């Protein structure tokens, strides 16, 4: 349940 | 110069000497001009003829003439780069590595940089024909002081080719084989190759967790960090994009970069004067915020919770959508105390204008920190006061405006916020 | 998007 975003 | 019918002639005499002067001629007409013949060299059938000249080693000056003739027809479309690796090029130039001629070998160099840098299929090429070992065995002395500039300039940009694109990445063998000296190349002072290698790095931790855990696991987050606060923006672009992207993956992997002091350029970064600058750097603060709650306490510690409503108030909007989400993300996963916070340093005005935004995204990604900080200020018994500031920065009745908004996504909160806090 | 250079003289 992550929130980073990735390129 | 000479016409492209001269060159062909000559280099169809079969008199070496007039093959080297055509040769020659051709290389003139390629590096000179701009808008170069390359089709016109392609069309008539020379690529074979110049590839057939790098064997020839009772002739080195045929072999650099041809070397630099085909280096400039890959450096062209991928069709002329494609005309090249047909031609055989790729094993000639390899072999070509193994020179004693350091001018022959740094072409040999280049010209599998241009083929490399094609894509993935030829970079992928160019490494199973066995071009890494050579390039690595170039590198392969105690001080890289020894080798001269421009040839140890062209060796990093070649290697970073090879550490290029995404679909798919590099074998991980030769990520493994190449690491080592590309480390080397990250603490050599050169601006140049200081910039190459920070763009290597940052293609190879462009990926998935276990292709950013074999760079950081090779201890270069301190060298980049201090890579981050150099004077040159060629330098600083890379290194920052790599930083960037090493905060895409765990929170461990994320702890090295704070650990290592880049919270602390971070006031510079977010005020560049490049719009790239900023918007890079608000991107990486938002995966940052995104991080545990300790790692949240960093960046409040390091007083970029201000430089982030800066941000948000003023900037390039897709720096601004950036910003946005950063501070939802904090909303996300801060402590009511880091929340409070964040309301203190005057985040709910610029929030609230930026509600006028025309792109969608940046409204419900709003409206999620508003619903945030909402919960926040339910569990401190403290909810009224918060609708109060919030309707003096006009926000309330642009959120009223948004429930007339095409997605039934808007639609949610406007319509939930007001029925639970406002009216 | 690739990533190429000529040499120039």
């Amino acid at each position: 349940a992550t929130r980073k975003r990735p390129r | 110069n000479w016409s492209v019918e001269d060159i062909v002639k000559g280099i169809n005499s079969n008199n070496l000497e007039s093959q080297l002067q055509a040769t020659q001629a051709a290389r003139k007409l390629l590096s000179r001009e701009k808008q170069p013949p390359i089709d016109n060299i392609i069309r008539a059938g020379l690529i074979p003829k110049f590839v057939s000249f790098l064997g020839k080693t009772d002739c080195s000056p045929i072999q650099f003439e041809s070397a630099w003739a085909l280096t400039n027809i890959a450096s062209g479309t991928s069709e002329q780069t494609k005309a090249v690796v047909d031609g055989g090029a790729i094993p000639a130039f390899i072999s070509l590595l193994a020179s004693p001629h350091a001018h022959i070998s740094e072409q040999a160099v280049w010209a599998l940089g241009n083929i490399a840098g094609d894509g993935s299929a030829f970079r992928d090429l160019v490494i199973k024909h066995g071009a890494i070992d050579p390039l690595l065995a170039l590198l392969a002395v105690p001080d890289l002081s020894t080798l001269a500039c421009g040839y140890l300039r062209n060796l990093t940009w070649t290697l970073s080719n090879l550490c290029r694109n995404k679909n798919p990445a590099p074998p991980l063998d030769a990520v493994e084989q190449i690491l080592p000296t590309l480390v080397r190349l990250l603490h050599h002072n050169d601006p140049e190759v200081l910039a190459d290698s920070c763009w290597a790095i940052s293609y190879l931790t462009d990926g998935p967790n276990e292709r950013i855990e074999m760079v950081v696991k090779k201890g270069v987050v301190p060298q980049l960090v201090k890579l981050l606060g150099a004077t040159e923006l060629p330098i600083v672009t890379p290194a920052l994009r790599a930083i960037g992207n090493i905060v895409t993956g765990t929170d461990e992997q994320t702890q090295k970069v704070i650990d290592a002091g880049a919270l602390a350029v971070f006031p510079s970064l977010l005020t560049n004067p490049k719009t790239n600058i900023q918007k890079e750097a608000t991107w990486t603060m938002s995966n940052i915020t995104a991080g545990r709650q300790d790692q949240i306490q960093q960046v409040v510690n390091h007083g970029l919770v201000p430089f982030l409503v800066g941000v948000l108030s003023k900037a390039d909007f897709k720096t601004q959508k950036e910003a946005a989400w950063a501070i939802t993300n904090y909303t996300s996963g801060g402590t009511v105390e880091q929340i409070v916070y964040l309301v203190h340093c005057g985040i709910i005005e610029p929030l609230m204008n930026l509600l006028s935004a025309k792109d969608t995204k940046i409204i419900q990604v709003i409206l999620d920190a508003i619903s945030n900080i909402f919960q926040a200020a339910e569990k401190l018994g403290e909810t009224e006061k918060l609708s109060i500031m919030i309707e003096e920065c006009g926000g309330l009745d642009k959120i009223e405006a948004l429930q007339r908004h095409e997605n039934e996504s808007v639609y949610k909160a406007s319509l939930n916020l007001i029925e639970k806090y406002f009216s």
